[PDB]
């Protein structure tokens, strides 16, 4: 819309400038699937007795 | 011993008679905590806390001493005696809930001044600033007193220039209140004579003011009129010329004139006096028996547009009917206040001469027009600021000459650079004149030049010549520049991303 001002003159680049395709664009989910235990975790620790 | 304390303390007994399957309970705790239930639990919790630290006291001297690490204060009590006591307290609540017996005690409400603590604390300080007012001032106007005036100066300029936003979230009305009063209690305080200082506390006490209209219970709607008797006995007998009555009262005037944004009050001492205090300003222009000024500019740039909370002059000044008996302002003048206006768009249009001798005192005169009345209605019409900026730009043309003024018009040009749709892009008239600005910087350029090619090889002191010409060219170069990468460059640039003609030059 802009892009006048601040970079065009002044090294700042487009983000995908040299491509012909866009980026995939993950995002974030809402459903709450199970996922294993990690063990960095602060306060939930297991032990294989 | 317990009862037979409280028989001896509280003498208030009530006199009664003469001498001789499955309820569904429901639940109790429904009802919000006041104040005075909660004072009275407590109050009953704090004579448990008394009797039974008194007891203890007596173990204490009664076993010679010795340590005892449960003598901590009430603050670190730990969890057992709000529990356990409580537990105690409850049992008997619900003891004497059945056959009939309660004790009632309180007396509080959280409000603006009493019993809301921070309140409670802002007007002891009131209520002690007042009374040692009523006590100094005839020990001022002829002690342990006077340091005890010396450090709640430190203390309330402290605390108010520390919290701001206590002010206008958080209050019922003392916001006008208690500040009215210190105001009331400084002003009284003003031409009765000190040592240590209080304008700054003043100062910051202003500011805190506006960061209402409910102040003719308040002195303050009265101060002003008071404060503006003073501006008028003062300001004439500067005309013709004391202990605290001198210009070190105009910077208070400025903190508290200075409310561009804020103007709740509605006073409405609206046109008379300001406009009184106009007048020797035009009569200053001159010397006429005058020791010289020190805040001329910034005593004329308190006048914001009309802003005592919204005024208008000159209808309820010659027209006292309805105005002084009966008001006559906010949407009577429709054209009666821009005639004045008009009287001074004309002088720009005469100030085509060089130094700053034509205009010696103009530089206090000139940018109060500028800044409020433009600054009013800018949407409906903004040809006036157009015209006012563009004949700044011609008046500042004058300034394009290399030495008029460096301690008045760089001041001046600080005072008032702004500009809203006034530049090169709006007025390419403004477009030549930075053309012509660019040539005098040319000029300034070959100056500095000739002066620093004549520096070579020990000619003269140039720390003294070259030197001073280079001072003499950057600081209104740093005026005009200041304007420049203040705004010119404000609409330039986008100007000159949009198409190459902006800013050829």
């Amino acid at each position: 819309r802009f892009f006048a001002i601040c970079g065009l003159q002044e090294g700042f680049e487009p983000f995908a400038i040299n491509m012909q395709r866009p980026v995939t664009t993950w995002f974030s989910k809402s459903l709450p699937q199970f996922e294993p235990v990690p063990p960095e975790h602060p306060h939930y620790e297991v032990a294989r007795m | 011993e317990s009862l037979k304390a409280m028989i001896a303390w509280e003498w208030t007994i009530e006199k009664a008679r003469e001498g001789e399957y499955n309820p569904q309970p429901p639940d109790l705790s429904g009802v919000t905590l006041s104040r005075e239930l909660q004072a009275m639990a407590e109050q009953l919790a704090e004579n448990y806390h008394n009797t039974w630290g008194r007891k203890k006291k007596q173990e204490l001297e009664a076993k010679g001493g010795g340590t005892h690490p449960l003598l901590v204060p009430y603050d670190t009590l730990t969890a057992k005696e709000k529990a356990r006591d409580r537990e105690k307290a409850q049992e008997l609540l619900k003891f004497l809930q059945m056959n009939g017996y309660a004790v009632t005690r309180g007396l509080k409400d959280m409000e603006l001044d009493t019993s809301s603590i921070e309140k409670r604390f802002a007007f002891g300080f009131l209520q002690q600033l007042l009374r040692w007012m009523d006590i100094s001032q005839p020990f001022i106007a002829h002690i342990k007193f006077f340091a005890k005036i010396l450090l709640p100066l430190i203390n309330q300029y402290f605390t108010n220039h520390c919290l701001y936003f206590l002010s206008t979230p958080a209050k019922v009305l003392g916001s006008g209140g208690h500040a009215s009063n210190k105001e009331k209690e400084m002003i009284t305080s003003l031409f009765c004579k000190l040592a240590a200082l209080v304008r700054h506390r003043v100062s910051l006490f202003g500011t805190d003011a506006p960061a209402v209209a409910l102040l003719p219970v308040l002195t303050t709607l009265f101060q002003h009129i008071a404060q503006h008797q003073f501006g008028d006995d003062v300001i004439l007998d500067d005309v013709q010329v004391c202990s605290i009555y001198s210009l070190g009262t105009t910077k208070n005037t400025y903190v508290e004139k200075l409310r561009p944004a804020l103007g709740e009050c509605l006073a409405r001492l609206a046109a008379a006096m300001p406009v009184a205090f106009l007048e020797p300003q035009l009569n200053e222009y001159n010397a006429c028996s005058v020791y010289t000024t020190k805040s001329p500019r910034e005593r004329a740039i308190l006048g914001l547009p009309n802003s005592v909370e919204e005024m208008c002059p000159d209808i309820p000044v010659l027209d006292r009917l309805m105005a002084d008996i009966g008001a006559r302002y906010t949407e009577m003048p429709h054209v009666i206040e821009i005639t004045l206006p008009m009287l001074c768009s004309y002088l720009p249009r005469w100030w085509e001469r060089g130094p700053e001798a034509p205009p010696p005192a103009l530089p206090a005169g000139a940018p109060p027009p500028c800044t409020a009345v433009t600054s009013d209605h800018l949407n409906s019409l903004l040809g006036n600021i157009l015209r006012i900026i563009v004949n700044n730009l011609g008046i500042d043309e004058a300034t394009w000459m290399k030495r008029l003024a460096v301690f008045a018009q760089p001041i001046v040009s600080r005072a008032r650079p702004e500009l809203l749709h006034s530049h090169f892009i709006p007025t390419i008239g403004r477009l030549r004149k930075r053309a012509g600005k660019v040539v005098a910087e040319e000029e300034q350029l070959r100056l500095e030049a000739k002066a620093e090619a004549e520096e070579g090889e020990l000619l003269v002191r140039d720390e003294f010549s070259v030197l001073c010409r280079d001072l003499y060219a950057l600081y209104p170069l740093l005026i005009r520049y200041v304007d420049n990468n203040r705004a010119h460059w404000l609409t330039e640039p986008n100007a000159n991303a949009e198409e190459l003609f902006r800013m050829v030059g």
